[PDB]
């Protein structure tokens, strides 16, 4: 289950990301969406860095942190 | 920022147009199929009565 | 501009409504033609049956 | 390495260059515009491209948020269940092998949304099916954990019985049933 | 579309919550009122401002209704057509003139 439900949750997250990128970002659908496994201590910095590099509940396009 | 507001308005208009076009295409296809099926059924019933 | 965006949204909504109405009208016309098309085939088959009866 | 930390996912539009400092978009974006961590970032499109209406899109977004919360809760419950065995809890909770790989290896792509989840049928339908399947699997895992807990409670209750010499007897491993008190002339003798 | 009025100070938060509640965007328009309105809920002559928005789906319109009601923003059934809006305004004025006359008469009788 820690694999099957894991895959189910990943697919659900992909669906949510598609829904957000089809709502926040506008049609026609397109996305440079990419998931970065951040260094353990860099998560706060990346949010600070990304929100800095964001042409804007997270603002701009979806930046929902995973796990 | 004017470009962003115009982009948002264009995105809303494009979403509306895409939804309308998809609905119209689905309606047209379903209507054509249903019309063909109903014509075939009516012709078959009339032909059975005539036979 | 906000007013330009609102006007564009209104125009897009009007165009969408017109497209939906045109699709519905085309659907009705196609259904009517199919009903007429079935009537033509039924009439042709009845004419064939009448010709067969006359030949008999 | 950072092969077990929290993974950050963004959905920046493919049109513009989100780099605040000029730089360049896409790969140059992930390499410079996010160079503060300068960490690995990649994904491949797996679009549930079937898009309904704007109201439908928003309702499906809310439902997707709810399903994501539910799936996260299920994953946490599975982590707790593994802590029941405690071997995966002794190590990193992410170390459990998924799709013949660890978590970062599997997350290196996301193309699994091809056949099993759906077949590009409908966004609302795909969300409903994924949520229902995940809920059923989570319910099965919860039932298995409940059964294991009940069995452990039964074992604890069985072991709680003191082996004789007290209000709890040792009839399992005492000489009571096999004693000469087993049968009497017109009764059966039992006393301790 | 969306028609209603709300306190001019809270229009910014109303706009923020509109932009956030639907993850995308929606058309918006606003205009400050000339004089404060003594709202029954507010029980004071607080400032107000007109609120106008637009959306496609009917569920989005219902959500706008719900959040506007939660934000204590009353709504009115305006007419998109210029002729219909003019007719509605004329009917409103026709009723309202009798309303001013009757309120003046009853106030005079009560004070007397």
């Amino acid at each position: 289950a820690y694999v099957d439900v894991f895959i189910n949750w990943f697919h659900i997250k992909a669906l949510r990301v598609y829904v957000e990128s089809v709502l926040r970002y506008g049609l026609p659908p397109h996305f440079n969406i990419k998931i970065i496994a951040v260094p353990p201590k860099n998560l706060s910095k990346c949010k600070s860095e990304l929100i800095d590099a964001f042409g804007f509940y997270e603002p701009f396009v979806m930046y929902i942190i995973n796990l | 920022t004017p470009n962003q507001v115009n982009d948002e308005l264009n995105k809303m208009q494009a979403f509306i147009r895409k939804e309308a076009e998809e609905k119209a295409k689905e309606i047209q296809l379903k209507a054509d199929q249903e019309y063909e099926i109903e014509k075939t059924n009516i012709v078959r019933n009339e032909t059975n009565n005539i036979d | 501009s906000q007013k330009n965006g609102i006007a564009t949204l209104l125009q897009a909504e009007k165009e969408a409504h017109e497209i939906v109405s045109k699709a519905r009208k085309y659907r009705q016309d196609k259904l009517k033609q199919a009903k007429t098309d079935a009537a033509k085939e039924i009439d042709s088959y009845k004419i064939q049956k009448d010709k067969e009866l006359k030949e008999f | 390495l950072y092969t077990a930390n929290d993974f950050i996912l963004i959905s920046l539009p493919q049109n513009a260059q989100p780099v605040t400092a000029p730089g360049s978009k896409t790969d140059s974006w992930f390499n410079e515009t996010l160079i503060g961590g300068r960490a690995f970032v990649s994904d491949f499109k797996i679009p549930e491209f079937k898009i309904g209406s704007l109201d439908t899109l928003i309702v499906e977004s809310e439902e997707l948020s709810k399903v994501d919360n539910q799936i996260g809760a299920s994953i946490g419950k599975i982590i707790e269940i593994l802590q029941g065995l405690n071997e995966t809890s002794t190590n990193a909770y992410r170390t459990l092998p998924i799709n013949n790989m660890p978590v970062p290896e599997y997350l290196e792509n996301f193309q699994w949304q091809t056949r099993k989840f759906k077949l590009d049928k409908s966004i609302k339908d795909l969300i409903t099916l994924i949520s229902n399947e995940s809920s059923q699997l989570d319910a099965d895992v919860r039932a298995t954990y409940a059964n294991y807990n009940s069995a452990k409670t039964n074992l604890a209750a069985a072991e709680r019985k003191k082996t004789g010499d007290l209000s709890v007897r040792s009839l399992h491993d005492i000489v009571k049933p096999e004693d000469f008190v087993l049968n009497s002339e017109h009764l059966t003798t039992v006393l301790v | 579309y969306v028609t209603g009025v709300i306190a001019r100070d809270k229009v910014a938060t109303l706009e923020q919550i509109l932009w956030r509640v639907l993850r995308g965007n929606l058309f918006f328009k606003t205009v400050e009122i000339e004089q404060p309105v003594y709202d029954v809920k507010t029980r004071e002559y607080k400032h107000k401002n007109a609120f106008i928005v637009f959306s496609h789906g009917d569920l989005i319109i219902k959500r706008i209704r719900k959040i506007a009601e939660s934000l204590d923003a009353n709504l009115y059934d305006v007419d998109s057509s210029n002729e219909g809006r003019s007719q509605q305004l004329a009917k409103v004025n026709k009723n309202l003139s009798d309303l001013y006359t009757v309120l003046k008469t009853t106030s005079t009788t009560l004070e007397s």
